[PDB]
């Protein structure tokens, strides 16, 4: 199982970007997905998440602007970021959490994330 | 789910730790209902093992032997009477659900249980449920001691034994169903929701599988579409493999970073200052407000070596505990839980309380009733923090301001701060070692307001300090660093 993160970039305030996260390689495993972000000098904070049943959670600062959804296949998710503000600038990290323990379904460690720069 | 399901306009719950059911029912009628409390978190109502060495510790209640509603707090008929009486005066009941495990693997076989049920822990036998060997995780644990050896390994934290407790095989539908029948019986009785004990030790999907089996709340007391309120006890202060976010899709989660950080700031430890609380909440890296159950202390960490260690404030540090609870109840972040405790005979040896296992006040093992005195304080070793004027009035303040935004923040660059909630309440704190003397914008309509920390509005008079707010919203505040309580709070229902 490998974590693949994509979608980072530089856009001006008001623009959009869509991050992607996948925890692929073993379809028997089930991963819930949650994105955190770390601005220079700040900590790595939770911003949006979704579980396998489609239940979403958003931090108040991104509500109505960010939309998280299950991606193309199991164990995939997207973070559609619209009306981006300069304060949304940060390194974004998808953290896949194992929903049920099963033989040979690994715990996935933090990856490198993606860079998002606004303006 | 995420909604507390309290009666409209009630915004806090109180943990009446180890109280008996008959005392809680009386307390709902004579106090919690009239004083605006939203609900009560009760100790585990299911049958547990009797621990005689040491003698009847509070922690024996976290070692289930069946799901019969029979404990030192009372029997099923007394439990049902309590839930009905409390719901009838607008106070909900939330149950501490101990579902991760049964009792200690080393406990002796027999009927040394609170309802006299038989069990054989060594052979994984719990006939009163019933559960047997195949209903536990012994076959999954990859450790050599059968216990958790590293919290950086989620599989051992979830599949191995927590302090030697028999770990239930939560992936099995039979087990998921026995737990749901118990929770659904409580919902039928009228309970509004549950604290899911030791949630970090369960897989997120296994807890959700149990939740999926729950019925909606009883329609004699709640509207027909109502899902039970769920708050999961996950201790996550950062720096470990399991994060609180893994459980956000199931319901609320206990935010232990809250009390740890607030206690450090209020004590002024590690260079922290109250003025740094301007961006309290998500700005300090906490979980989303709508997913958080917050509190200053809980029954475990008020003993000093839990989540937060010695920075946790408790009733033993009453002066600073009141300011931390007051700041918590005035700030919009999270759904608030206040603690109600018992005093125990502490005995320090080499700096440690070796008596922190002591259970509730008792006469030969039977828990003592809560006696009420005239000053409205409690007897029989119960502390009753929820009856302290300063806390009771702040739980009313949180009701009065419900919905109003955080506003009008001020600070002196050190440990004096103030803020309001829209145009319905304002609070000012002096945590510096000198006098607070400042003209502050309160955001409130002009008038004479009673300070609800030092007194109460009674008829058209105040029994404590009066605050004169001018028409533009400004007021003069003067608070000694040596005042009974170094903070003042006023709100719309305290105006003359």
């Amino acid at each position: 199982v490998q974590l693949v993160e994509s979608g980072g970039g530089t856009v001006p305030a008001g623009g959009s970007l869509r991050l992607s996260c996948a925890a692929s390689g073993n379809t028997l495993c089930t991963y819930d997905m949650s994105w955190y972000r770390r601005a220079p000098g700040k900590g790595r904070d939770f911003v949006s998440g979704i579980d396998n049943d489609g239940t979403t959670t958003y931090v108040d600062s991104v509500a109505g602007r960010f939309t998280i959804s299950q991606g193309n296949a199991k164990n995939t998710a997207y973070l559609q970021m619209d009306s981006l503000k300069p304060d949304d600038t940060a390194m974004y990290y998808c953290k896949p959490s194992l929903r049920y323990g099963l033989p040979g379904c690994p715990i996935i460690p933090w990856g490198q994330g993606t860079q998002v720069t606004v303006s | 789910q995420y909604a507390p399901q309290t009666q409209s306009g009630r915004t806090s719950i109180v943990h009446l730790f180890e109280w008996r059911w008959v005392d809680i029912a009386l307390e709902c009628e004579r106090y919690l209902g009239p004083k605006g409390f939203g609900g009560v978190q009760v100790s585990p109502p299911n049958e547990n093992i009797v621990v005689t060495n040491p003698s009847r510790p509070w922690w024996e209640r976290y070692q289930p032997v069946s799901y019969k509603l029979c404990t030192r707090s009372g029997n099923e008929n007394e439990f049902r009477d309590m839930v009905t009486r409390c719901n009838n005066v607008g106070v909900r009941i939330y149950v501490d659900a101990v579902i991760n495990h049964m009792c200690g693997s080393g406990a002796a076989a027999g009927t040394g249980t609170t309802c006299g049920s038989y069990c054989n822990p060594g052979s994984r036998e719990f006939p009163a449920v019933p559960y047997s060997a195949w209903d536990f995780n012994d076959g999954k644990c990859k450790t050599a001691s059968g216990g958790i050896e590293s919290y950086n390994d989620p599989y051992q934290v979830r599949d191995c034994q927590l302090v030697g407790l028999l770990d239930l095989a939560l992936e099995k539908d039979y087990v998921r169903s026995m737990i749901a029948d118990y929770l659904n019986k409580l919902i039928d009785i009228g309970v509004a929701g549950f604290r899911i004990d030791a949630s970090k030790h369960m897989w997120p999907g296994d807890i959700k599988a149990v939740l999926d089996k729950l019925h909606n709340l009883n329609t004699n007391w709640f509207p027909a579409g109502s899902r039970p309120f769920i708050f999961q006890e996950v201790i996550d202060l950062g720096g470990e493999a399991i994060k609180s976010s893994e459980y956000f899709g199931n319901g609320r989660v206990t935010e232990f970073k809250y009390g740890a950080k607030l206690g450090t700031v209020v004590r002024k430890w590690s260079g922290e200052k109250m003025s740094y609380l301007k961006n309290w909440g998500e700005g300090w890296g906490f979980m989303p407000s709508d997913r958080a159950l917050v509190f200053v202390d809980n029954h475990d960490n008020q003993r000093g070596h839990g989540a937060g260690g010695s920075s946790i404030l408790t009733f033993w540090d009453a002066r600073l505990y009141k300011i931390a609870v007051g700041f918590m109840l005035a700030h919009p972040y999270g759904f608030t839980r206040v603690m109600s405790s018992y005093r125990w005979a502490r005995n320090f040896v080499n700096g440690e309380d070796v008596n922190d296992w002591i259970g509730p006040p008792n006469n030969n093992g039977v828990i003592k009733e809560v006696t009420i005195n005239a000053d409205t304080t409690c007897g029989n070793d119960w502390v009753c923090e929820h009856r302290w004027r300063e806390i009771r009035n702040m739980v009313w303040f949180r009701n009065v301001v419900d919905g109003q935004p955080f506003a009008n923040w001020w600070d002196n660059g050190s440990n004096q701060v103030a803020f309001g909630r829209g145009n319905r309440g304002f609070i000012v704190f002096n945590n510096d070692d000198w006098q607070l003397s400042s003209t502050l914008q309160t955001g409130l309509p002009g008038g004479t307001y009673c300070d609800v920390i030092s007194g109460d509005k009674v008829g058209n008079s105040c029994t404590g300090i009066k605050v004169y707010v001018s028409s533009d919203g400004t007021a003069q505040f003067s608070i000694s660093n040596s005042a009974e309580d170094p903070f003042i709070a006023i709100h719309a229902e305290s105006k003359l």
